């Protein structure tokens, strides 16, 4: 019954803004406690603020490397809870949700305040920082040999080098060839690049027959490569 | 974060496992624990003394003493293979929250695998432009969990790595990358270069060389 | 006002000692 949406997410440059939105319906959400929370890409949870219901007087702590330049606030009358973002820093990056913070404290055994539990959660909105412009993938061919090989199987790929912002879909064969073919994540450079590995296992008694071409696509750049790996 | 969890703990399908968290708050604070999946919302498992939202299944089951707060599964599911997290307050009597340092939950309920290690030396496209870029895959190994390391001659490679996090694959095994980025220079000026893979107590290693 | 819950865990912690 309890629905949860957040919204207004993307790419922005360090020192810049940003707003984002959530809307609850399903429950009282005049008198429920809310409460904003994120995950730095590849790092676990982060406890950022919370506002708290009328009774409080809809006061808001904030987290000490946040405070001073995020701000939080809330409209019952639509039901939209909003985190305003100021002088946004790379590390503020990626991911933000919204919870309903429910409100627990054992008369015998708690100590006040007591403590704070979330018993609903969103999908979230992903926020991404960095100073990075748009780049086209450089694609160098991981070709085949005696130091890649193994029985009569054999290892091919694509190097996408440097590209940026995500994502790049890379196929083989115009998509003619998916078995045997994985696309590795992405890693990302301290330059503030990515970069892949497209690889696919092939039999050593195909490569003079049959010719391989990974083809690699790029939106965000508008780029689209086709290159052929062949044998050293 | 003033709250200390386990970096990762295993267990086997079927059998209990308890998953401790550590801070000074504790002692006067209780703890909420979270499931977290790749790709997916939190969701509360248990807080307070002993309340246990609906819809969460029985086996899961809070407690604490002195500092330390724990959660035990006792009959652990293959789906219970996911991340977790304890919350509480940061300091004694403070209107603060915060998280732990997470614990992956390695439920083991595919068989271990070997991992297939295949390490690709600078196309000499790639030298042209002035660069060199070492390329060591791998793939179908079970749990997630390996040990990357880089080689020059038979010396550590300090600083220019940067290896991913293994990833599901199509089979529900896992896959990882890693990248040692060269100068030219660099590239031609050891004898050969290697790309240590440990996995569960094992070790594969493969080896490239300037020539041929 | 006695609908602040800080208010309210100190009211009711104090009836303890």
């Amino acid at each position: 019954e309890v629905q949860l949406v957040e919204s207004g997410g993307g790419l922005v440059k360090p020192g810049g803004s940003l707003r984002l939105s959530c809307s609850a319906s399903g429950f009282d959400f005049d008198n429920a406690w809310m409460t904003w929370v994120r995950q730095p890409p590849g790092k676990g949870l982060e406890w950022v603020g919370r506002i708290t219901g009328p009774g409080e007087g809809w006061s808001v702590d904030y987290a000490a490397p946040v405070e001073g330049r995020f701000t939080i606030s809330r409209l019952n009358s639509i039901n939209f809870l909003y985190l305003e973002m100021n002088n946004l820093r790379m590390e503020d990056s990626g991911l933000y949700f919204c919870a309903r913070t429910g409100k627990y404290y054992d008369f015998w055994s708690g100590y006040p305040p007591g403590e704070e539990y979330f018993q609903d959660w969103g999908r979230g909105t992903l926020v991404t920082v960095s100073s990075a412009s748009t780049k086209g993938p450089s694609v160098f061919p991981l070709a085949p040999s005696s130091k890649s090989t193994s029985g009569g199987t054999a290892a091919l790929g694509c190097l996408v080098k440097d590209y940026f912002p995500e994502p790049v879909t890379v196929s083989w064969n115009s998509g003619a060839l998916t078995s045997g073919v994985h696309t590795f994540p992405a890693v990302l450079q301290s330059s503030g690049l990515y970069s892949l590995s497209s690889v696919v296992t092939v039999p050593s008694s195909s490569l003079g027959t049959q010719t391989y071409i990974c083809n690699v696509n790029h939106k965000p750049s508008n780029t689209k490569v086709d290159k052929r790996v062949e044998p050293k | 974060y003033e709250l200390t969890q386990e970096t990762g703990v295993s267990v086997a399908l079927g059998r209990t496992v308890t998953i401790t968290c550590r801070g000074d708050s504790l002692r006067s604070h209780y703890a909420s624990w979270y499931q977290k999946k790749p790709g997916q919302a939190p969701i509360l498992l248990f807080y307070g003394k002993n309340n246990r939202p609906s819809g969460v299944p029985d086996r899961f089951s809070g407690s604490a003493s002195g500092n330390r707060a724990s959660l035990t599964i006792s009959g652990a599911q293959a789906e219970d293979d996911a991340e977790y997290y304890c919350s509480s307050r940061d300091k004694s009597g403070s209107r603060l929250s915060v998280f732990g340092g997470g614990t992956k939950l390695t439920v083991l309920s595919q068989p271990k695998a070997a991992p297939s290690v295949t390490l690709f030396p600078p196309s000499s496209e790639e030298l042209q432009a002035n660069k060199a870029t070492l390329v060591c895959l791998i793939s179908d190994f079970y749990p997630g969990a390996v040990t990357v390391a880089w080689k020059a001659d038979s010396s550590p490679v300090k600083a220019g790595v940067e290896t991913t996090t293994p990833s599901k694959q199509s089979n529900n095994k896992y896959a990882a990358s890693s990248y040692l980025s060269l100068t030219p220079e660099q590239w031609k000026s050891h004898r050969s270069y290697s790309c240590q893979v440990t996995h569960e107590g094992s070790t594969v290693e493969k080896t490239v060389a300037p020539t041929e | 006002s006695l609908w602040n819950w800080f208010n309210i865990t100190n009211x009711l912690w104090l009836i303890k000692k």
